[PDB]
RNA sequence: GCAUGAAUGGCGUAACGAGGUCCCCGCUGUCCCCGGCCGGGGCCCGGCGAAACCUCUGCCUGGCGCGCAUGCCAGGGACC
RNA sequence: GGGCCAGGGUUCCACGGCAAUGGUCGUCAGCCGUGGGUUAGUCGGUCCUAACCCCGCCCGUAACUCGGCGCGGGGGAAAGGGAAACGGGUUUAUAUUCCCGUACCGCGGGGGUAGGUGCGGCAACGCAAGCCCGGAGGGUGACGCCUCGGGGUAGGCGGACCGGCCGAUGAGGCCGGCUAAGCGUAUAAGCCCGGGGAGUGCCGUAAUGGCGAGAACCGGGUGAAAGCGCGAAUGGCCCCCCCGUUAGGGGGGUUCCGCCGAUCCCUGGGGCCCGUGAAAAGCCCUCCGGGAAUUCCGAUCCCCCGCGACCGUACCGAGAACCGACACAGGUGCCCCUGGGUGAGAAGCCUAAGGCGUGUCGGGGGAAACCCGGCCGAGGGAACUCGGCAAACUGGCCCCGUAACUUCGGGAGAAGGGGUGCCUGCGGGUGCGUAACCCGCAGGUCGCAGUGACUAGGGGGGCCCGACUGUUUAAUAAAAA
RNA sequence: ACCCGAAACCGGUCGAUCUAGCCCGGGGCAGGGUGAAGUCCCUCAACCGAGGGAUGGAGGCCCGCUAGGGGUGCUGAUGUG
């Protein structure tokens, strides 16, 4: 192969094809999921995807449709709490 | 002859040269314009591990925005507030003045002139002892044991250094040596000049013995201050 | 040697178009005179300059 | 877990001397035990690098000595400013 | 070593390329000059007067 | 033409794994590797404490055992009293633990 | 102690070593004492086809001699 | 053997040839002559930044093409980050580039629609969920070493069935029985969200473990590699028939079950650091101000149309295409990949595919002596020699057994002893299994020899030196240095 | 200064594709053994305790013609290779 598939960033799977002949085909791997800006775990409803697959959906389909979607349930309940006693 | 280790550390070669770029960067103060007649909060977000510090390191986030770098205290907490200024109150992780210091506190991380950004009492486990304190300056029993004056508006923080201890466990294995002196580019191994050449050293020769007396003279040419240099004594006592 | 920058792929190209033979008609006008020029070249033999 | 002696540092074999292996069979026997965390109060603590440490409850991460959360300076200096 | 089996590690990156100014094949590619002209690092040519290839290269010696 | 290959034939291997299926081919002259390399330590302790867990949860839901008794089989067999199940059954019907 | 000796360290030391050294069981062609067999060269035939080196030459005994001579003296022997 | 860098630069292909080259010959050739051959929006450069480098100002120098801190600018990876294509076919030589089929990405335009002015869930969340300019925040890009569990795929094995070959038109063996991107589709672990309210404690893992700071237990949300459907049987593969003077034309099938299973992918635990294992471009989301919009504005949603620049692309990739003066037993590159049996094994041996007979001078021969490489040797067993140099003994696995000393870890596989094949039949572990792997028992029997070839330690006791692993005189010293 | 020959000295330049050191970014090491910390279980007793059985995978650990790296002895072949 050549010297750029031979280093490991590359995802190396054997392919049979119709016509019988056997090929590699190479993939780049995905980014991993989302975190929580405060506590660090991990997020919902972000799918993971590299840019052509995060740019092949719609705005909806990429964050859930909450206030603060790059916090976790927790930490968006408690600064919104944190929030409104500070407002009072 | 030849060069010495010493007289070859000078010219800045990367053999000897420190890698001050996978480091978290410099530990200074914030400038002193903010910190005189004001006093500034900030929370502490993280603490990390500098490669080559001894001591570890924390981000903190002031009020006004900035964000700095500091040497961690030993029981800091993430995620607590410090404040630093003349109205600080006194408590480990809060930088004062010197002149606001009680005697007797144990103090780190002290400006040399006020606005310097913090020049003494640096490495890990270690902290220095407030003794007097006057209109004009303010001693301190640095850890090698010298009282020193500085400035009553010098800078310090309150608490010791986190990281203590580290000298209870051998490193055991020359491997270990290896990684540690790696971390930070420092010449290892190291050779013995009985054992160079005397094209090479002072003390080199076939016979494995320094041939003149390992005390050598303050006023020395560079490339002889070998061995004990200006001792005042030598031996047990 | 897969990846070749332009300019020197087009001094290859001179080189390679340089390594030839002296034309029959030019002997035969020289009347066995001019038999060889000094730029022929034995690939594995006479390297290239660059 | 049923040496006589070399505990933690029966992974050296028979190198490096006794001093040196009771020496780190004693450090690492202190270090890895449990301790109680500040904030909790709870036997949760485990040390996550050289000098930082962390509850394993809670999650409250805080900066210790190299080998114990709190040293003899950082106990004398806790009591004194109170 | 340091003989035959040491020759045969001459396949990595040249050290000397064509010097686009003088046309010979000197230019220190790693550090960026022409040995022979210094191009790259003078705006003036590389004439030593112990040096007899640019009076060669006129027939002027 | 394309000659047809010439494939290699598996009757002698498979005449003779059906002869170590029987039993043969198996004694201790027959063997190269350590026991231990044979049938590893790890993979067999796994496989007997699932077979262990997978049939005290079936006796639970079965209800032939209390939840007490469960929990005390659970500790047992993680301890590693009992090497299989015929052990586990065999202390089962001692103790009299099973209705 | 011709002329050891305490961090140019003294003594001891488990484990370790293609380090030097002595002994024991076992083993053997190392040896007594060498003999068979195989493959490749060597050898012959058909081809390609050099180099190191070369004052000219080229037999001995006893001698003279710059003191150990193919070449000189007296003898001996010798077909190519 | 297959693929492909650096380096080489036409050595690649066809035809026509043997004056020279090729360790011999040659009708052959990496040789000579004559004609040809490298086709990209998707592959790589081009973009980003790392170590680092250069230019301008400034300072020093008699001075400079010389030395230098700080400010401003730029460069810097063909194996780091980084938009987008995969089958079949075609040529003597190119193909992810040409032709056919089916797609994707970026920019611009046209027609609709969602939204501007909309909903379903307690919630996690599900949703097409307004346009343009500027800014901020978060995430991703973005990372070490050791180790284990779970899911999956290549590949392999056994059986049934349909064609073909071999075999005796017996038994049996062998061959073919294939499926790309793209589009649609969802679960696992992990993490959440409602209900619930425990301890003389319950729950769970390979293991560590979790619980009033909220456990068992009942529901749900989000979330990978894969599989499945279209692509796609008009394609490829195998077989059969008619025409066969050249040239051609048609007919059949391409289906299931079970087991193993990666060093190839996905996903989670745990452990270690006096060692902490990159940055930026880019992309996604959210939030702030500002602007246009009502017989109007307008998409991240659907359909259609147009455009997409420059350079590399042949070939070897090495016991003849690179470097070493060579068709050099070296080095570069073994840099990336591997069917069946025996076997712990990527070991040795045999063998399938693929390749080769070019690690290129041939012929003769009891045709010797002698040399190099190998096998055997009666009786003795180191008497040889500076010295057991060389050679020889032992050898895998299972079970008994194991000393002085000791830093208690070791020494240790100490030492030493017994067994090992084939056949017949049972028992056990995990397993739904009479699938697969592994562990025992009884009996029969053959040889000089059963780890029968291959693979495969000889051992012990004193003394000196150095604690150990490691490093060294590349080309006479590997050591106590 | 009849002609040739030195080891050496001095100036300005050229080299880290060999090799030495260090920095940034990458690729690799079949199979087997031993069994440290850690986490435990069971039995008999209970004023002491004694015995047995697991799990766990650490090591500049061990065997190893895996790949790769090195170069002890034969002072072996070769030594106009
Ligand atoms: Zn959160
Ligand atoms: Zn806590
Ligand atoms: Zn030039």
């Amino acid at each position: 192969m050549k010297p750029m598939y031979r280093s490991r960033s590359w995802r190396r799977k054997y392919v049979r094809t119709p016509g019988g002949r056997v090929v590699i085909h190479f993939e780049r791997k995905k980014p991993k999921i989302a975190h929580c800006a405060m506590c660090g775990r991990p997020l919902n409803g972000i799918p993971r995807g590299r840019p052509v697959e995060m740019r092949k959906l719609p705005k909806t389909k990429k964050r859930p449709e909450r206030p603060m979607p790059h916090l976790c349930p927790r930490c968006m309940r408690k600064v919104m709490k944190e929030q409104i006693r500070a407002q009072l | 002859g030849k060069s010495l280790i010493q007289q070859r550390r000078g010219k800045g070669s990367p053999t000897f040269k420190s890698p001050s770029h996978r480091f978290r960067g410099a530990v200074k103060y914030i400038p002193l314009n903010y910190t005189q007649e004001k006093t500034l909060r900030g929370v502490v977000e993280e603490i990390m591990h500098d490669p080559g510090r001894t001591a570890p390191v924390a981000r903190v986030k002031f009020e006004n925005g900035i964000e700095k770098l500091i040497i961690a205290p030993e029981g800091l907490l993430v995620g607590q507030e410090i404040y630093i200024g003349p109205d600080a109150p006194i408590a480990v992780g809060n930088t004062l003045p010197l002149a606001k210091i009680p005697e007797g506190t144990y103090v780190y991380n002290i400006e040399g002139i006020p606005g310097d950004g913090g020049k003494y009492v640096r490495a890990g486990g270690t902290y220095a002892l407030v003794v007097s304190r006057e209109p004009d300056k303010v001693i301190v029993q640095l850890p090698s044991g010298e009282l020193k004056a500085f400035n009553p508006m010098c800078r310090a923080t309150i608490g010791v250094v986190a990281g203590g201890g580290r000298l209870e466990k051998p490193l055991v294995k020359a491997g270990k040596a290896y990684y540690k002196y790696k971390a930070r580019n420092k010449f290892w191994p190291t050779p013995r000049g009985v054992k160079m050449n005397a094209v090479n050293h002072p003390f080199g020769g076939k016979e494995h013995h320094p041939g003149k007396p390992t005390t050598t003279s303050r006023r020395a040419p560079p490339g002889r201050k070998v061995g004990h240099i200006a001792a005042r004594r030598t031996g047990r006592r | 040697a897969r990846n070749k920058p332009l300019a020197k792929k087009l001094r290859l190209a001179k080189a390679l178009k340089q390594n030839r033979r002296v034309p029959v008609w030019v002997i035969v006008k020289t009347n066995r005179r001019v038999l060889t020029h000094p730029k022929r070249r034995y690939w594995r033999r006479t390297k290239l300059k660059e | 877990s049923g040496t006589k002696k070399v505990g933690s540092a029966g992974r050296f074999g028979a190198r490096y001397g006794l001093k040196i292996r009771r020496r780190v069979a004693a450090v690492e026997a202190k270090m890895r035990q449990k301790h109680t965390c500040p904030v909790c109060g709870r036997k949760a603590v485990k040390r996550i690098s050289t000098g930082i440490w962390q509850c394993q409850k809670c999650g409250a991460t805080f900066a210790g000595g190299a080998y114990l959360p709190v040293t003899p300076a950082g106990k004398a200096v806790r009591r004194i400013t109170e | 070593g340091s003989g035959t089996a040491t020759f045969g590690k001459r396949n990595s990156t040249p050290t000397h390329i064509r010097c686009r100014r003088c046309g010979r094949v000197s230019y220190n590619v790693k550090k960026g000059y022409c040995a022979a002209c210094g191009f790259g690092r003078s705006r003036r040519l590389r004439k030593y007067r112990w040096s007899k290839k640019w009076k060669k290269k006129k027939n002027a010696h | 033409k394309k000659k047809p290959i010439k494939g290699q034939s598996r009757y002698r291997a498979k005449i003779r794994h059906e002869q170590k299926k029987k039993g043969r081919h198996r004694g201790p002259g027959s063997r190269k590797g350590k026991k231990t390399a044979r049938m590893g330590k790890k993979e067999l302790w796994i496989k007997t404490i699932r077979a262990l867990r997978k049939e005290l949860r079936k006796l639970k839901a079965q209800k032939k055992i209390d939840r007490k008794t469960y929990r005390m089989l659970y500790i047992r067999a993680k301890g590693g009293q009992f090497k299989n199940k015929h052990q586990l059954y065999l202390f089962l019907e001692e103790h009299g633990l099973l209705k």
